């Protein structure tokens, strides 16, 4: 069946790069557009980067040089590097998944990681 | 006395998105029009409230170049008082305007042959746009009877669809390239002007 997964989550010091992976398992990672998006504790959802099977990443205008998104299709994951982490990404990430040929429904979501940050 | 750069504008390599339009303020120049109608690559040159052979007879002032890319059947949805997606929730222009719409199509510029992803349109916006008003916030938005309080509710629905440019596509679904002119007529000392 269809299901996204993720990893890398943890508490890690301020500055420090993580790399988040959303692995897809049960359908084919091309003709879907993925999504990266976090929410903070007490936050509604602010979305991060799209990135499409050409390689086009395109990024939230209010956060930038913090991510790069950066999507593979060999064995259908898909990847955030983090870097220069401040106090305020404590966050809940999800990996998100639109059909290129209808409405931009993201269907199913990922479950989320949890990343804490403090010093 | 020196030329306007329309250069800078039509053969540029990249242009942004209808999303996210661009917008050059052209000035302090002699524009040259008559390289544009004449033209034979242009496969649309409609001018609203001035008629292109007499452009370079009048001096404009503020005159404003928006480049962006939408495919083939929407192009007549950049007029005034026209309704789709681009005209509502992409780029709209007002029911009083002056100025020219441009556009030609870049099949063999803008589409790859796995598809071409750069390019984006706004696919739903909560009110429709005021003209020229540009709207680059990508904001999540709600379905309708369950908040988007995380996953939990009807999951929810992103704004920004990007277009399938492969070159294997019909014309009407190609890529266009549009620029628009706008200008003001007469109303300061004007400072662009015809030779
Ligand atoms: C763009 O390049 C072509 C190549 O010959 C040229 O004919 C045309 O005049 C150029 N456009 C402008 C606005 O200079």
């Amino acid at each position: 069946e269809v299901q996204l997964v993720e990893s890398g989550g943890g508490v890690v010091q301020p500055g420090r790069s993580l790399r988040l992976s959303c692995a897809a398992s049960g359908f084919t990672f091309s003709s879907y557009a993925m999504h990266w998006v976090r929410q903070a504790p007490g936050k509604g959802l602010e979305w991060i980067g799209n990135i499409y099977h050409d390689g086009s990443t395109f990024y939230n205008p209010s956060l930038k040089s913090l991510v790069t998104i950066s999507r593979d299709d060999s064995t259908n994951t898909l990847y955030l590097q983090m870097n220069s982490l401040r106090a305020e990404d404590t966050a809940i990430y999800y990996c998100a998944r639109v059909w290129l040929y209808g409405s931009g429904y993201m269907d199913v979501w990922g479950k989320g990681t949890l990343v804490t940050v403090s010093s | 006395t020196n030329l306007c750069p329309f250069g800078e504008v039509f053969n540029a390599t990249r242009f942004a998105s209808v999303y996210a339009w661009n917008r050059k303020r052209i000035s302090n120049c002699v524009a040259d029009y008559s390289v544009l109608y004449n033209s034979a690559s242009f496969s649309t040159f409609k001018c609203y409230g001035v008629s292109p052979t007499k452009l370079n007879d009048l001096c404009f002032t503020n005159v404003y170049a928006d480049s962006f890319v939408i495919r083939g059947d929407e192009v007549r949805q950049i007029a005034p008082g026209q309704t789709g997606k681009i005209a509502d929730y992409n780029y709209k222009l007002p029911d009083d305007f002056t100025g020219c719409v441009i556009a030609w199509n870049s099949n063999n510029l803008d589409s790859k042959v796995g598809g071409n992803y750069n390019y984006l349109y706004r696919l739903f916006r909560k009110s429709n746009l005021k003209p020229f008003e540009r709207d680059i916030s990508t904001e999540i938005y709600q379905a309708g009877s369950t908040p988007c309080n995380g996953v939990e509710g009807f999951n929810c629905y992103f704004p920004l669809q990007s277009y399938g440019f492969q070159p294997t596509n019909g014309v009407g679904y190609q890529p266009y390239r549009v620029v628009v002119l706008s200008f003001e007529l007469l109303h300061a000392p004007a400072t662009v002007c015809g030779p």
